[PDB]
């Protein structure tokens, strides 16, 4: 990590990490410090919520490049001018930073008999996210552990289509451990690309049709 | 010893007269023994 960044750590914000980064910060250090919590307090605030749906930001880490201040600053620079700026200055950056959307994935694990293998690996497939991380033959019993992983939004009712398909043999278990988010396939910010009501989203954006559909419920 | 006695309540067998008796009744009596097969037809299911 670079020796002047990493000393510039401000702090994490509700989850990523806040750098100092510009010539004012050796300019003005002491007029900088007296405005640390209203910048601290903000980020949480901001990074909390989110300029495409109100949700948390995952995986950014932000740098202050420039700081005016108010001449004679006569009680100016105040909590209600600096903390939504710098809310706003977030939301700006992401955006033109080229944002995308993250969904959740869990590990889904699988235990079954060797023959049954083929059906769990179509199931896979026809759910959306179809990976398989590990197979592992059970020594000592007649049975596969299989590893996977699986979009979240296409988990509904998952375990009852193996057990069905299965006729009743094995079993599945989802656990939230490590708590990634995968990039979610189209790109944030495109209006093209989404097909009427009613129809599962093509490949291309799951990301914009994401959007919409929780923009709404937003406002 | 096999039997209640003459009225014929009450029964009771060896292992090999059970495992003959078994034996024998396979053809007829075929089922997916493990509660597991019946996911979605027991009672509740039907119920349900």
């Amino acid at each position: 990590w670079d020796s002047l960044a990493s000393r510039n750590v401000w702090s994490f914000y509700n989850g990523n990490v806040l750098i100092n980064d510009t010539l004012p910060d050796e300019i003005s250090p002491e007029l900088l410090s007296k405005y640390k919590e209203q910048i601290i307090q903000g980020f949480y605030w901001a990074v909390k919520e989110g300029p495409l749906a109100e949700e948390p930001i995952y995986g950014v880490q932000y740098k202050l490049l420039s700081i005016s201040v108010p001449s004679d600053v006569n009680i100016d620079v105040m909590k209600s001018q600096i903390i939504p700026l710098m809310k706003k200055a977030c939301y700006v950056g992401l955006l033109t930073a080229i944002p995308i959307l993250l969904e959740p994935i869990y590990e889904v694990d699988i235990t079954v008999h060797a023959p049954l293998l083929p059906i769990v690996e179509e199931l896979m497939k026809k759910r959306r996210g179809s990976r398989i991380y590990k197979t592992i033959k059970v020594a000592g019993t007649p049975l596969l552990e299989v590893r996977g992983q699986v979009p979240v939004i296409e988990s509904a009712g998952f375990e009852t289509d193996l057990r069905l398909s299965t006729n009743g043999l094995g079993m599945c278990q989802l656990y939230f451990w490590h708590k990634i988010w995968r990039k979610v396939p189209g790109d944030v910010l495109d209006k093209d690309a989404f097909i009427p009501k009613l129809k599962p989203a093509p490949i291309n954006s799951l990301s914009r049709d994401f959007v919409m559909k929780t923009r709404r419920r937003k406002g | 010893k096999k039997v209640n006695g003459t009225s014929y309540k009450k029964w009771s067998f060896d292992l090999p007269e059970m495992s003959n008796l078994y034996r024998l009744s396979t053809p007829l009596r075929d089922e997916v023994t493990d509660k597991n097969y019946y996911y979605l037809f027991d009672k509740k299911s039907f119920f349900n």
